[PDB]
């Protein structure tokens, strides 16, 4: 396939092929054009806040170790040794100043160096360069608010740039709440799907809420229960959807804080997060410290997903074009009473973990959805994301970025695949900004 | 057992023997064997109501763990080591029952098929209060659905049984912390 | 069970429960472990004419359904919803032995290799013919032949066994609705 | 591989180049060339009756719904939902009077029409153009005597053409005989061949019957049990090969109306085949009321195959070059008592179902044969079809298609293999005509 | 068993059948399962020390082979037809212990996890030597480690105890004739 | 891949690019340039001894059987029947005169002949030319002192001259001991390896043991103990490396006739290597009876290995590029006591069987740098084999080959990927000698 002639995705992102996500020479040129490219989720402050501690991630099919270094600062490597290539770290967390391959013994620091060989001057002598053969690094590395993501091309924009229009609905709950907490391990499951098929769904899906999630909704007595089996659609004004030019997205549901949580949480939660907002109406104004208690169902382009206030925090883990490895952590905010956060935590698990319920509910339409992408007759058929075309804004005085203006369309869906599209088509990052240069022209059409 | 000596044991793990190598009661092992395939009964046709009813006690704890994978020499690293998959009361049960039965729940149709293998029953009377009964074993789960879906469970189960309504022995706790780390059956959406 | 509030479970399954929470007999329980247990192993070795003749009654039906999947809100298709892998009488199931002993079942060179785990055994004599014994069971049935190739079979078995020749009990009837559709594991050709 | 010159079947359908069972790329070639242009065995007329009776079956790799209209004809449609791909049907069969997608709720009719979309009015407005987003329809759906058919391209011949000369042989039992039902839900396996090893093996292969099929010759007690262990020959005159343009063949073994049937349903079976027979002579002539009572094995190109009076009917479904899907299910003729039917049922699948015996005594056979064409040293090798060759004759007075008169030969291995060598190097129908315009002549030379 | 008429059928096999279809006893297959389910135990949890100490007698011989397959009708070839996947007296057992808790095996951390499943248990004592206890079972063991990798074994044990030191009954030998020939589960390291 | 061009092992093989483990398209290509190419390992005489004798062997991925001619000699063939492809053989080992398909019964002679066709005048009449439809032969089967090789390529140099300067290193253990016997069957195990993890670490990984080995080290008692944990390093003049013009190689151990053995073999092996070499002294010279009672690790190019003395008798069978069936055997002194031999063999198994402690410490090793091979920012990635680089000789008065003058270092490791190299990249054997031409000069360079 000529990926820089292709038409994966149409024209203002208004369909894409369905082989999208079946096509494994197509997933194998995504590890270069997307995974490789852009900025990927690795761990929180929270999870390595000391010297020394360490952590496990994926990025794309590679797999890296993060640790912060004695400085404060973090820097993370590619899992393997230098040597024969052998995976230095077989654990997901810990503390050490140093890993040693289990090989031939070579030691590496945790700033990647090499430091030592064993029996380096009776059998190397002083031939061995070691200054040449520090871990393989992870050329950039930045923070959200305490949030680590890698890239592996140094090209990259700054983190802050690449969330684009995104960054100002996440800085009330990332930032202005005094700060977030990432609570582990995560729950780590696989799933037969495609990691565009979740990515897309939490991105800009709250279509598919009402239907999908029917049973969820009517069992487990949540905020946005009245959906259940589209029994009822939100009101006029109940939220708005958006997108920006590096692909991320999110739908904001007004005021609802409490979010997937059974009715069992609702009360406090809806207690916290209010009164939070009435201290947050002076510092940053009534809009933004509504968003901070407004659900947020996001993905940060292309495989972090999340859902704000829910504290849903998702890693789409790519294996193959049909094979996806779902890490699932809890976010809290750090000023919430423990107990409240340890009770979110599990409620976070409960109902998005390995055995959610409201996950198990999404499990065959992202299965099914990837699989029949390899189908004969489905390849060149045309997935649809239409709905709200032709009433998206961008630049609106109040909520920036590309907007639909209404609590259920498919905007975050137009973004996230042109942007999908411009990667896949270019070469590099310079590319990738010339294919760019019309985004928001582009998704706002007729 | 010297946690010392045997060095990859872990104390609640030496703990746990040692209750029932005191004293053994063969019909206590026989009567625990009868409640829990019963239960297994129950789940495996799928009348989740009837279990909550005959086997699920009002105060239960109902927990399965995912341990993160930590060196066997760490020492200094002390954040959360596990995550709970389950850890529901009575209440939380329930709405995963509803959630089961509820008509538009799209993923149970057509029907899924459950079959449940329990082996190696241990029991042994609580030394402190003589009306809770520990019951250890272990499962198979194995779950068919849509034509070639097939999922196999496997883990160890720590039980706590006391008589409740009607003098019936209803589980008050189960504790399983799940041996395989990544998942690799779509979800743990079962009642281990 | 009320069917109709666990909404999940079938008539036949509410019936099946029902015939094992009445009389519980521990002895009978162990009796039928006995006979599962010691009929497996005749399996497990090939000893297929040591089966019929110490195990299967004149009289037996030995059956294996596959039943079509339909929609859980279903109540207008009223085709045959399942068909027989087995339905076997006694002179069936004699042919099938032969065909599994005849020197020219190429398929049986080099030896096949089978392991049974029998589990979840109960037991309780029918209400009307005091002769006549239900045991239910589940069965992983592991094969092994030719190297790498490795099928297992999981089952829940309903059995009625009765006194035969000599005071012998044997099998006159096992139903077993195998729980995945479409099978994985070459063929059916084991005796669940 | 360059498909339009690779000879993969030599001149005559001699040989076979090893590497058609094992080859991945090639596999994916048949979707296009083999699957996706000829016809494919979906239902019979018993299984889906009423309207709004449905089934899901296979298309290749494909799925489509199947489904009774009202007003009395077969649609059939892809299984996947023109919104965003989800497989729309997760059931094998049923009644409705249309299928709603699980994930955004759209509700497509029975005739494959986009019904309902939720809350259409507050969402797409009057922009979403629904008559453009009906399921994707097979093109062409038609019935041999109640045995539906489908077809993926609008140029295929009409179903009857297709059947060339082996519909002559069908219809004394298809047609004449009152009528055939299939009886299902259908045994379902998925064992490690090619197709087209079982197909090859039903289409013509007689050879194999005494020494594969030895051990359930012996113990079965069956009609054909004095070939077990090849311990005798069939004599001769004891039947006949065909094959034909489109690729269908059989064998015919005369009278063998009780087919593979153990000796208790023998007798009451050649008692009712001779008692139709009898009548059958008035209606069609003595020589087609005896084939009505003989035993065909016949493959109905590419991948449908049966056995007549036995009862067995199969369907090779691919999944990769080494992986197919075999459904089983039993024909019976209609005006059969219903106590007979129920026993040939059963003894269809006692024979040739998931625990078919004789059925198990093919599994090495064609799991090994197909295995063997991904061996480095066996890919370029040829396997041989050559037995009979030189004594077919096209244009019979009495038998049609081009015929070996003789029980047992490769006359229709030859056929099926020229049939398929001219649709893998043809683009189109036009072309797979050009390249048979002699095939008869090619198939009876020397 | 006849093996001249059920032809599938091994002298061994057949012989092994005959010691637990004579006496039966109730208790001592109840006294079997208590023994073999607290070995099981004690290797699940990884107390390789303890289990040394508890269960296996200082004479032991624990022998897993693997046989070379073989035409069902060769009766000409004759060289060797098993290996020793494991052969091992008290002190071999004890250098694959100290292997396993030895803190420079890598392989070992991130720690393992070990579930068992013992079925189909079947006791007799010796006819001749009256403190000898044969002991027969089956076991699913699961193995899992390093997040996705996951071995299931199958296998029969025929087994020989013996009371000793302190009168604990011991295990003196173990032998397992391992049904699959190709491995597929990147080692046999476990203890079956 | 153009492997005429792609730099896969850089010169003096001094790198290796990662992908070499993990990538399928080189994979297949070594079907073809080092499997079909190469001398194989098939039996010994002691497995197959007597006329009839014969066992089933891999060949890369194909399967041969390998049967002991009347007249004394070997023969192989593919075990594929020549007529539709099935497996001619399911078992490992056993005796006959011939071989029967099991599809339509056609008989082959042990020396690969087609000898009988059932109903062969009555189907064929005498138009099958049976003396063209032998089995596939092995074009090319040899002998090293009762080790049987194989290879398809008739163009190949004879076996001896293909071991090269390791022949001399062999020599006194598998020919001046008196000889050597193989003790089957052997252990088979499936590992997630590419074969060459294995392969390379046989040739000439001294450096691992001490470190990989540290628990079976400590915990065995063997005589190389010292070495656990790298708490002693071998002393000076402790041993040897070497390595040859068609890739063999292997690592010299002195004195170390006990191998890997555990202290209750120790006094026993160390007496009777002992006696032998004050015998051999005599024979061939102190050092050749030196080398006789020293530990080789070997590999004969391309995937066959051994530890001798430890008795370790190793065949890496390829799957695919990150799956490899291992077969262990053991080796012994055809004139040890029968019980020594007994003992050594299941010690042989104890060690390095499917349950061999040692072997399972090298487990993770082998399958993470194979899989490593695969992950995107691997691929291009060098592993290393420069220790000891600049201080090999050739030509030396006592010592032939490429030789390291040290226990250890990765002499073998280059001599072994410059042999890969030249056999990747050229299409024939010609093609290889013209790229090896300068093959000892290239590994001493600096
Ligand atoms: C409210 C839960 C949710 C999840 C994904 C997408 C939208 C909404
Ligand atoms: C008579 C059974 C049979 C089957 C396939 C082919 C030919 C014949
Ligand atoms: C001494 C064991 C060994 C094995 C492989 C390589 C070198 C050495
Ligand atoms: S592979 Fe890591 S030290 Fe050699
Ligand atoms: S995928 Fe079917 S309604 Fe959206
Ligand atoms: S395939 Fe071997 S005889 Fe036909
Ligand atoms: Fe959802
Ligand atoms: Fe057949
Ligand atoms: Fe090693």
């Amino acid at each position: 396939m000529n990926y820089n002639n292709k038409i994966l995705v149409s024209e203002s992102g208004l369909s894409q092929k369905h082989l999208i996500h079946g096509d494994e020479e197509l997933f194998q040129h995504e590890l270069k054009t997307i995974f490789a490219r852009n900025w990927l989720f690795l761990t929180h402050d929270s999870l390595i806040p000391a010297p020394g501690d360490y952590v496990t991630a994926k990025m794309g099919i590679d797999e890296v170790i993060v640790s912060r270094q004695n400085d404060g600062s973090i820097r993370a490597f590619l899992n393997v040794c230098r040597h024969r290539g052998k995976t230095l770290v077989s654990v997901e967390a810990g503390n050490a100043k140093g890993f040693v391959c289990s090989y031939h013994g070579w030691g590496f620091g945790s700033n990647g160096e090499l430091q030592s060989v064993p029996f380096e001057k009776d059998l190397y002598g002083e031939s061995l360069n070691k200054k040449c053969l520090g871990l393989k690094e992870v050329a950039r590395v930045e923070s959200f608010h305490g949030f680590i993501y890698g890239c592996f091309d140094q090209e990259a924009p700054p983190l802050m740039d690449y969330l684009g229009d995104a960054a100002w609905y996440l800085e009330p709950m990332f930032k202005h709440s005094g700060g977030l907490e990432l609570v582990g391990p995560p729950g780590k499951v696989v799933i037969k799907a495609n990691w565009k098929a979740p990515a897309e769904n939490f991105v800009g899906d709250a279509y598919h809420v009402g239907w999908t999630h029917a049973s969820s909704l009517r069992s487990g007595e949540s905020i946005f229960s009245s959906l259940a089996g589209n029994a009822a659609l939100p009101p006029e004004g109940a939220g708005l959807q958006m997108t920006s030019k590096y692909g991320s997205g999110m739908g904001v549901l007004w005021d609802g804080y409490s979010g997937v949580h059974s009715a069992d949480l609702v009360p406090e939660l809806m207690a916290f997060g209010g009164a939070k907002q009435e201290r947050l109406n002076k510092e940053i104004g009534d809009v933004r410290a509504r968003i901070y208690r407004s659900h947020l169902n996001c993905t940060v382009f292309p495989n972090n997903s999340m859902l704000t206030c829910s504290g849903v925090f998702k890693v789409w883990n790519p294996i193959d074009a049909n094979t996806t490895e779902v890490w699932t952590y809890a976010i809290v905010e750090k000023d919430m009473p423990e107990d409240l956060k340890r009770r979110l935590a599990d409620s976070v698990q409960r109902t998005f973990g390995p055995a959610g319920f409201w996950e198990s509910d999404d499990n065959d339409n992202m299965e099914t959805a990837s699989q029949n992408g390899k189908k004969y007759q489905s390849r060149d058929s045309d997935l649809l994301s239409n709905l709200g075309f032709g009433e998206d804004v961008y630049g609106d005085a109040v909520y920036p970025g590309v907007v639909g203006k209404s609590a259920i369309g498919e905007t975050s869906y137009r973004g996230f695949y042109r942007a999908y599209q411009a990667h896949v088509s270019s070469s590099n990052w310079a590319e990738f900004e010339h294919a760019s240069s019309t985004w928001h022209t582009e998704l706002t059409k007729t | 057992i010297n946690i010392q000596e045997d060095k990859l044991v872990s104390a609640h793990d030496a703990e746990e023997i040692l209750r029932f190598f005191n004293c053994h009661d063969s019909a206590l092992q026989q009567e625990a064997t009868t409640l829990l395939t019963q239960e297994a009964h129950l789940l495996d046709i799928q009348a989740y109501r009837a279990w909550l009813e005959h086997c699920v006690g009002s105060e239960v704890q109902y927990q399965v763990i995912s341990r993160e994978l930590r060196a066997a020499s760490e020492r200094r690293y002390k954040l959360n080591e596990a995550m709970n998959v389950y850890n529901e009361n009575f209440q939380q049960l329930k709405v995963r029952v509803e959630h089961q039965l509820d008509p538009q729940n799209w993923g149970n149709s057509p029907k899924l098929r459950f079959t449940r293998f329990i082996t190696n029953v241990q029991a042994a009377m609580d030394v402190n209060d003589k009306e809770l009964l520990h019951i250890r074993s272990n499962v198979i789960l194995h779950r068919a659905r849509r034509g070639n879906q097939v999922d196999v469970f496997y883990a160890a189960r720590e039980d706590k049984w006391k008589r409740g309504e009607g003098g019936v022995r209803k589980l008050v706790q189960r504790f399983v912390d799940y041996p395989e780390r990544i998942l690799q059956t779509h979800n743990l959406m079962v009642f281990l």
